[PDB]
């Protein structure tokens, strides 16, 4: 009986995983725009914050490579509310 | 290894955990996979002496990826310079940054 | 003949726990290598799609890659449905 | 249908004590709700009950009075309240009340 | 005789029933009348975070169907 | 609202412990041709209250040779662990929903051995320490079989998530698939809660009350509450692990009724063992664990790793 | 006035203390077996909440059931001292009461009340299990009429 | 709630100062298990659920437990107490003040250079932004011990069997 | 580096100092050794989780098991010394000066 | 974080039960009352009674078995690999080594509570 | 470092069979020597008897083995009758044998059930103490006392059996073997009871004889000796 049931539970998981796979291009396309918008909003703000810091130059990549670098949490939420960055860091871990 | 038994016998005893750009379960990527790959592909087969100078940019980018020290410095500067202008009542963070 | 049967007799008469444990461990060692279903378990593990199946660009001369998920190309799970 | 008769016997224990108030009185005083036959009552108010279908040592019992010699005994009873006339019958030294 | 043990067992049964029923009903109350969403893996957490963003009311469990846009 | 959930979990559990004292006394009495508590309240229903009130108004003699810091830390640790063991339990929906719930229970119950190692050490008396050491050795030795039995059983579950046990046992109980491991698990649980022929740390006729001699009134009461909470919790874990109840998502009260009834049955069996057997010797139970339970447990762990692979019955990990 | 609250609290505490009279098994001689007969199913001392207890640290009443000898008296006083309060002593049998059959012996203390304060004296050699149960219920009624909180309120 | 890993790490270091000042070994073990619990919490906040629960089950409930059990046997006639020595107080106080001074310096300066360069810009800041999918990356990495880590299993199992043999050799006492 | 790493490395340094600065008991030094191992475990775990070095997730398990094997060996050595001298005091371990 | 609140509540309520339990009763203590209990007499302190190598050996053997159990815990996820024959070989290898440690301790006296 | 735990105590212990101080040193786990300290119930019985008349000394024997009262008073009565050169009547002798066997049932119930209760099998104690209560009723019906009958006396017994006593003794005895069966259903084949009793306290037959053992302590070692058969009374 456990063979029968665990075999059925494996096909159900394949179906669930395929539902996720079908949904993934949407989520990837959305996450790209969301991340880029957050980065660009940080850029627009730091262009204001950093006007008066003398040798500062805004948008300057920390990396030698011009290749896209996936931002950390600090680059994304470093100028947002404590609740938002707390969520983006620990919401999954703390969700029980 | 002092005695490279693995490369003589073709066995992979511990080389699989030696870098984060090696093959991973479920193809889960390392956080600094591209940086490590570029540094390794630069430094391959030219010896450590040459690789220390001629692959300095790739290793610097890798180290920045691993410990985001300069990124943290820049973020800290932006944060503390923001506060430097909150007190004076100069800069108002915008609605999408407050809620 | 009688020597091993007598040893098994004495073990069953005085240490049934060890007899049962050694028999169970021996079967656990031996039975997987004879099962037709072990390959099936491997195949089930292989057919579980954890990652996204990132596509390929058809440079021409790709007649076995499907194009669409519902094209008669690429692996089929019909075997798993009845198992 | 035998459990039906068990439930009926419990319900008749409720009815056999003169209602729910009387049933609870004997439940909380004597910690027992059996209905026996009244064999007699002494001058101090104690009532004596027999039920010969109970096993020996439970076939006879006394429900003590609530008032004896100027002392309230609704909750505070003891075996010394049984007069010697009923003491003999209660401890089965004789068969005659 | 033995059935007088049943009152204490019934009290125990009620005391043990209370936690599960309370957990289920609190979960229904605080999740929009539906089961509390389970996020064992980051994909489910991301599903809930997307749900919260599109609800407009900062609650993941306020479900927008084809009436929201299409 | 979540705080109310925590409270409505904790308080009924303590009440269930309080009336488990009465239920155990009555079951023991009726198995011994007597009645047990039937005077203090109707059918002894106010007796746990009388015990709790008498204990908290009784003088709590603390030893002159006692490190009071740990003397009071041990009951706090014991009761806090006994209560927190219920937060992942899937009465249909858990209070805390973790990926590693049973691992969490294993860890928390392995931290509970400190309450004896600290109570025996703190009480001094130079002899209750030996009883505490015996209790700790028994506890750690049976932790081995608990862990390995849980490991072997969960190879049909696919994860350490306790909610998945409900799904695993949808069509059949896990008892029908792992009954030998069920017997060994049940006896290991008996031994871990210092119950039955395994009550060596509090042998009424061996060392009076062992590690609990110096504790009195209040701290003794809290230790007792911790032990009985652990008993009910372990029986709930056993019911969820081996006798999985059918779940209706639209009617979770049915699952709760089922689970509570099965947990009560297993607890009544725990009290049933207490009234039926003599007491194991310390070396005798150590021999049982190390030379009888452990080899069979290793063999059955081997068997339960081989079995899903050779039958293509490996569960999902999600 | 505020003496009604104190009276109610005293009643509650004295009901809780007599409903859980946990005695200590001090079985010295023949009186010990009639006390475990009061323990036996026929009388079932547990039905009154009177449990089979253990080390004096969780005992509320001492039952001196049997002859106390001179060799044994220091141990009896030691365990009496080790009882947490409130604690009570029931002297059961002639030997514990006033020496009994061995009153005129060189090695027997004439009554445990020379060693400990005694609350109830149960007569008999031995007292029947019913007599000991009567003594226990009489001790319970002694506890019911204590007025510790009312004494404190008028201090 | 904003800073949780920093209180946990400061408490971790405080417990380290407490047990490394070396009071009687039972209090040293108490400090060690407090440190282990807060460290398990630290790695729980980083997504290392299995690793932290391993800390608990095997370190705090195993290795420690055994340590306290063995201390309960080989101790002093009056097993010592923290207070009994001024050396314990001095070591603990010096460690606590060197903790406080350096955490204050790092918090208000963010560029300390005690051996290593440090920046207390936060601790959430270094977390990366991404989805792990339908599995725990930690569990997949650890379950690879049986597929990728064959050599590791071989050497570790051999060392454990050798450990049993070794302990039985040493403790025989002849 | 973030300040959690600072405190973890600080814990390792404190455990090292506590082990190097002995006192009478051997068990105290063994507990300092254990603290050094625990700080190493946490540092390794933080580094491995942060950089998502997935195959290196198993390294803390190996470190923990091997260090616990060493701890068992040290405990046995302490027990032998105590059976010799009734205590685990390191000052009794001085008869190799001659 | 819900779990932290739950732990805080459990610990807080346990400590509150301590406080009521350990401060509410009325006390009257003398020297002979709190004397250590030894069945009617005084206990001897002696000198480090908790001895015997067997109590330490069971602890050490439990420690090593617990380490191997730590090695066995990742098994439920280990069965989800495509390379099942290697994983089965290694899991059974670890269990044979556990059995071998048990057998070696067993045959060389080991688990025995000797004279 | 020989610190063999000298736990020289245990009178208040519930398993001390009443009053017993045990001086014990253990080589770790196992017992090296036992030193029973007795006298905690020495009441000077043998000196008091010298101040008592022969009838006055008879109740002293009820309280020696206060589980086997009538057997003790039978032994004392036999001694006094032998010294007196007189013979008790046949009916008195049959009554004495009947109540001696009732007394043996009482004593064996107490011994076995308290042994089991000390081991940790508390349940058989109550089942058999109900039968003990019924035999107490027989004692009281013949003498007026449940335990200390003082019923068997030099010359015979005090008074005759009341009418209907033999019927009740028959009613009790016809059901008692079923209770022995239930006692054995819990102990005799139980793998835990045997683990606590098999090969425990083994005594050699010759060493049992030289140590002055008697009764079951003799016949446990295979010695075929019983006073009721070899030297009947
Ligand atoms: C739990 C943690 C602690 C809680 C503290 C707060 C509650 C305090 C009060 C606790 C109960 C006090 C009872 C008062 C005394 C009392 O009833 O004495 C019996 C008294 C008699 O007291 P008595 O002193 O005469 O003792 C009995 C003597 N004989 C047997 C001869 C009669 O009877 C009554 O009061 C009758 C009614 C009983 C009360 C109603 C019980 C209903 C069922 C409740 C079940 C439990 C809950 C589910
Ligand atoms: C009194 C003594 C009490 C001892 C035990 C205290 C509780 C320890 C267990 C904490 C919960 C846990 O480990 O859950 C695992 C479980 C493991 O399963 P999980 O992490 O997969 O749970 C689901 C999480 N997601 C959704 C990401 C999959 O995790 C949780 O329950 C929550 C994880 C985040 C927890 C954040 C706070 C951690 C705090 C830890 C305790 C710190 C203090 C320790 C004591 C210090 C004493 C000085
Ligand atoms: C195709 C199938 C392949 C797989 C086959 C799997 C094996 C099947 C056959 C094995 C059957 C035995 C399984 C293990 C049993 C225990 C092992 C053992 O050592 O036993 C003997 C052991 C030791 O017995 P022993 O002492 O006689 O023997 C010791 C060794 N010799 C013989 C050398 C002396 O005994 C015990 O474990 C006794 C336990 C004491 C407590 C008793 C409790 C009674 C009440 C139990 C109620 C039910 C429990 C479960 C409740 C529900 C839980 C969900
Ligand atoms: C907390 C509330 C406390 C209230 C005051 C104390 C209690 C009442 C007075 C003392 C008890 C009565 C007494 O002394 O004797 C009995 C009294 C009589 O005592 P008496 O002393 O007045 O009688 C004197 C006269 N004689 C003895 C001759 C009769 O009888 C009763 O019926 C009293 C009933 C009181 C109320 C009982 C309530 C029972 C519990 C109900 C709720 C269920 C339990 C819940 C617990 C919590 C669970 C989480
Ligand atoms: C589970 C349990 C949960 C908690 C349950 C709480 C129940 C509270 C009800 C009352 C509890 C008992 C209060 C009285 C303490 C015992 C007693 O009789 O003390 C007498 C003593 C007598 O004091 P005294 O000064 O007359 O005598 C002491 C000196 N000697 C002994 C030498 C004579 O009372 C006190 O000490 C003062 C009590 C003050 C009033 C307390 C009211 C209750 C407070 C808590 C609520
Ligand atoms: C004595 C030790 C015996 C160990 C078991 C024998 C080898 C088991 C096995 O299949 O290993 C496969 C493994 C791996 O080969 P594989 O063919 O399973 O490939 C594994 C591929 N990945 C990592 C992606 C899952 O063998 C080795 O790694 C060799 C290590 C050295 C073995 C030395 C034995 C002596
Ligand atoms: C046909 C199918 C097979 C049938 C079974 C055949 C083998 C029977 C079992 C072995 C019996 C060996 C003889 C025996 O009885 O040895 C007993 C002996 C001592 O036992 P003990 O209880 O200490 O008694 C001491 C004296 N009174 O024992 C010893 O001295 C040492 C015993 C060591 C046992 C170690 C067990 C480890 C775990 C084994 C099970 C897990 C799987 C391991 C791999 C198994 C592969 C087959
Ligand atoms: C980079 C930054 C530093 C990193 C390292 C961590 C530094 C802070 C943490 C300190 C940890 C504990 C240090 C002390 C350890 C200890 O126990 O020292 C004991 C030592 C001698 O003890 P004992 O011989 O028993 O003394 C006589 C008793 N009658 O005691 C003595 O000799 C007396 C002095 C005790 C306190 C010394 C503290 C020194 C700390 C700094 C130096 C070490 C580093
Ligand atoms: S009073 Fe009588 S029965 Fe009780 S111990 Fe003394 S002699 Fe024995």
């Amino acid at each position: 009986s456990m063979m029968k049931w665990n075999r059925e539970r494996r096909r159900l998981q394949i179906e669930d995983f395929e539902a996720r796979i079908a949904l993934m291009p949407l989520f990837q396309a959305e996450k790209d725009r969301r991340v880029l918008q957050m980065l660009r909003e940080n850029l627009e703000e730091e262009a204001i914050i950093m006007k008066d810091v003398p040798d500062w130059k805004v948008g300057e990549s920390v990396f030698h490579t011009t290749r896209w670098v996936t931002p950390m949490m600090g680059e994304l939420y470093g100028l947002r509310t404590n609740e938002e960055i707390l969520s983006a860091t620990y919401g999954f871990i703390w969700y029980t | 290894p002092f005695f490279d038994v693995q490369k003589r016998l073709g066995l992979d005893l511990d080389r699989w955990m030696t870098i984060q750009s090696a093959e991973q379960p479920h193809k889960i990527p390392g956080r600094c996979h591209a940086f490590e790959k570029e540094w390794i592909e630069c430094a391959h087969g030219i010896g450590g002496i040459r690789a220390e100078k001629e692959c300095k940019i790739e290793f610097d980018d890798f180290v920045e990826c691993l410990l985001r020290q300069k990124t943290m410095k820049r973020l800290s500067a932006i944060k503390r310079q923001r506060d430097k202008l909150i007190k004076e009542g100069k800069y108002t963070p915008p609605p999408h940054h407050l809620g | 003949a009688g020597r091993i049967a007598s040893f098994l007799k004495n073990a069953w008469a005085k240490e049934p726990v060890l007899v049962a444990s050694f028999a169970i461990g021996g079967l656990a060692i031996i039975l997987p290598s004879l099962s037709p279903y072990t390959n099936y378990a491997i195949r089930i593990n292989r057919a579980t799609p954890y990652n996204y199946p990132v596509p390929l660009r058809d440079d021409g001369n790709m007649p076995d890659v499907p194009s669409h998920p519902q094209d008669p190309q690429g692996p089929s799970l019909e075997w798993l449905k009845n198992l | 249908m035998e459990l039906v008769q068990v439930l009926r016997r419990g319900l008749q224990q409720v009815s056999g004590h003169g209602g729910l108030r009387g049933y609870l009185r004997v439940l909380f005083r004597a910690n027992d709700v059996r209905v026996g036959t009244l064999v007699g009552e002494d001058k101090y108010g104690n009532k004596y009950y027999e039920d010969n279908k109970q096993f020996f040592g439970r076939h006879r019992w006394v429900i003590y009075t609530t008032e004896m010699n100027g002392r309230d005994t609704f909750w505070d009873v003891d075996g010394s309240m049984v007069p010697p006339e009923w003491h003999r019958w209660l401890h089965c030294m004789t068969d005659d009340p | 005789m033995w059935f007088e043990i049943l009152p204490g067992i019934a009290v125990m049964a009620a005391c043990l029933f209370i936690p599960g029923m309370a957990t289920a009903h609190i979960h229904k109350f605080t999740n929009g009348g539906k089961e509390k969403r389970v996020a064992h893996f980051s994909y489910q957490w991301n599903l809930m975070e997307r749900d919260r963003c599109i609800s407009g009311v900062n609650r993941y469990h306020v479900t927008k169907g084809l009436e929201n846009i299409d | 609202m979540f705080m109310i959930n925590i409270l409505s979990l904790i308080i009924p559990i303590l009440l269930a412990v309080a009336f488990l004292t009465l239920v155990e006394r009555k079951v023991l009495g009726y198995m011994q041709l007597r009645k047990g508590p039937n005077v203090v309240g109707p059918y002894g229903l106010l007796q746990p209250i009388a015990d709790a009130l008498k204990l908290v108004t009784k003088e709590p003699l603390r030893p002159g040779t006692s490190s009071i810091s740990m003397f009071i830390i041990a009951p706090i640790l014991g009761l806090s662990l006994a209560l927190t063991m219920w937060v992942p339990l899937p009465m249909p929906y858990p209070l805390i929903n973790m990926n590693l719930g049973v691992l969490f229970m294993l860890a928390m119950s392995s931290l509970a051995v400190y309450s004896i190692l600290w109570s025996g050490w703190a009480s001094n008396s130079k002899y209750a320490l030996i009883g505490a050491l015996r209790a700790v050795a028994q506890t750690i030795s049976y932790e081995v079989t608990l862990a390995i039995i849980l490991l072997s059983v969960l190879l049909m579950n696919g994860s350490y998530t306790l909610s998945t046990l409900i799904t695993t046992q949808e069509h059949i109980w896990m008892i029908f698939t792992s009954w030998p491991l069920a017997m060994m698990w049940f006896i290991s649980t008996l031994a871990e809660t210092n119950r039955a022929p395994f009550d060596l740390t509090e042998g009424e006729s061996e060392l009076v009350s062992g590690f609990n001699v110096e504790y009195a009134a209040g701290p003794f009461a809290m230790f007792f509450m911790a032990e009985y909470a652990n008993i009910i919790m372990m029986n709930a874990f056993t019911a969820i692990l081996f006798l999985g109840a059918s779940h209706d998502p639209h009617t979770p009260e049915l699952y709760t009724i089922n689970f509570v009834l099965k947990t009560l049955a297993l607890t009544i069996t725990f009290l049933w063992i207490r009234a039926s057997y003599p007491r194991f010797r310390y070396d005798q139970l150590m021999h049982l664990l190390w030379k009888s339970f452990l080899p069979l447990t290793l063999a059955l762990c081997m068997w339960h790793i081989s079995l899903p692979i050779m039958t293509a019955s490996i569960p999902p990990q999600s | 006035r505020g003496e009604y609250v104190v009276a109610k609290l005293d009643d509650l505490v004295n009901w809780a203390r007599r409903s859980s009279l946990w005695p200590m098994t001090f079985g010295l001689a023949c009186c010990a077996v009639e006390m475990m007969h009061m323990a036996a199913p026929r009388y079932d001392m547990d039905r009154f909440g009177v449990v089979f207890r253990a080390s004096p640290r969780q005992s509320d009443v001492m039952i001196v059931a049997g002859t106390l000898t001179n060799k044994m008296a220091p141990a009896l006083r030691k365990v009496y001292d080790q009882m947490p309060e409130p604690r009570y002593v029931v002297s059961m049998g002639s030997c514990a009461n006033g020496g009994g059959y061995y009153h005129y012996s060189y090695s027997v203390v004439r009554g445990c009340d020379r060693i400990v304060p005694v609350d109830i004296y149960v007569p008999g050699c031995p007292p029947t299990a019913e007599a000991l149960l009567y003594g226990i219920l009489q001790l319970q009624r002694k506890i019911k009429r204590e007025k510790r909180l009312r004494i404190w309120y008028r201090r | 709630t904003m800073y949780i890993a920093f209180i946990l790490s400061t408490i971790f270091v405080i417990g380290f100062v407490g047990f490394s000042s070396k009071p009687s070994p039972i209090y040293g073990g108490l400090g060690l298990i407090v440190s282990g619990g807060v460290g398990c919490g630290i790695v729980l906040n980083f997504g290392g659920s299995f690793l932290g629960l391993m800390v608990f089950l095997i370190y705090l409930g195993g290795m420690l437990v055994v340590f306290g059990y063995t201390t309960a046997m080989a101790t002093e006639m009056y097993p010592e107490v923290w207070v009994s020595n001024k050396t314990v107080f001095g070591a603990f106080v010096s460690g606590l003040m060197m903790e406080f001074c350096m955490v204050y310096y790092a918090l208000k300066e963010e560029e300390v250079e005690i051996i290593f360069k440090f920046n207390g810009l936060g601790d959430w800041v270094i977390y990366d932004t991404g989805d792990s999918g339908f599995f725990s990356e930690e569990a997949m990495g650890i379950a690879a011990l049986y597929s990728y880590g064959t050599w590791l299993v071989i050497v570790t199992g051999w060392s454990l069997l050798i450990g049993v043999v070794v302990i039985m050799e040493i403790t025989r006492g002849n | 580096m973030p300040l959690v790493y600072m405190n973890i490395i600080m814990a390792f340094a404190i455990a090292l100092a506590g082990l190097l600065m002995y006192r009478s008991h051997l068990m105290s030094s063994l507990l300092c050794l254990e603290g050094m191992m625990l700080s190493l475990f946490i540092m390794s775990t933080l580094i491995i989780l942060n950089t998502h070095f997935t195959l290196a997730n198993m390294m803390p398990i190996i470190l923990l098991v091997f260090a616990a094997c060493e701890a068992a060996l040290g405990l046995s050595l302490l027990v032998m010394v105590s059976n010799t001298y009734g205590t685990d005091y390191v000052q009794n371990l001085n008869l190799l000066q001659c | 974080m819900n779990i932290m609140l739950t732990l805080l509540t459990n610990v807080t309520l346990a400590s509150l039960l301590v406080l009521i339990a350990f401060w509410l009763p009325q006390l009257n203590a003398y020297s002979e009352k709190t004397s250590p209990y030894e069945c009617g007499f005084d206990p001897m302190g002696s000198a480090r009674l908790p001895f015997s190598m067997k109590f330490f050996l069971v602890a050490i053997t439990f420690l090593l078995f617990d380490l191997e159990i730590a090695l066995l815990l990742p098994l439920p996820w280990a069965s989800q690999t495509n390379n099942l024959k290697t994983m089965l070989t290694m899991a059974l290898f670890l269990l044979i080594l556990l059995a071998a440690s048990l057998a070696y301790e067993w045959t060389q006296k080991g688990l025995e509570w000797a004279e | 470092l020989v610190s063999n735990l000298t736990l020289n105590f245990g009178p208040q212990h519930p398993a001390a069979h009443g009053v017993l101080r045990l001086v014990m040193e253990l080589s770790g786990e196992m017992v090296r020597k036992c030193d029973p300290h007795i006298g905690l119930l020495h009441r000077g019985t043998e000196k008091l008897i010298e101040y008592k008349t022969y009838l006055q000394a008879l109740p002293y024997f009820d309280r020696l083995d206060y589980v086997s009262m009538m057997c003790n008073e039978q032994a004392y009565s036999l001694a006094v009758e032998k010294l007196l050169n007189i013979q008790p009547p046949p009916r008195a002798q049959w009554i004495r044998v009947l109540f001696g066997e009732i007394t043996r049932l009482l004593n064996h119930i107490m011994a076995v059930t308290t042994h089991a209760l000390d081991i940790g099998a508390m349940t058989p104690f109550f089942w058999m103490f109900e039968e003990r209560e019924k035999m107490f009723e027989f004692y009281e019906r013949v003498s007026g006392a449940r335990m200390h009958a003082a019923y068997i006396r030099p010359g015979g017994v005090h008074q005759d059996l009341p009418l209907g006593l033999l019927d009740d003794i028959y009613e009790f005895s016809k059901n008692f073997s079923f209770r022995i069966d239930e006692l054995e259903e819990m102990l005799t084949n139980n793998r835990i009871w045997r683990n606590r009793t098999v090969d425990i306290g083994v005594v050699t037959a010759e060493d049992a004889l030289n140590y002055g053992f008697s009764g079951v302590m003799l016949r446990g070692s295979g010695i075929q000796w019983d006073l009721r058969k070899t030297q009947p009374y």
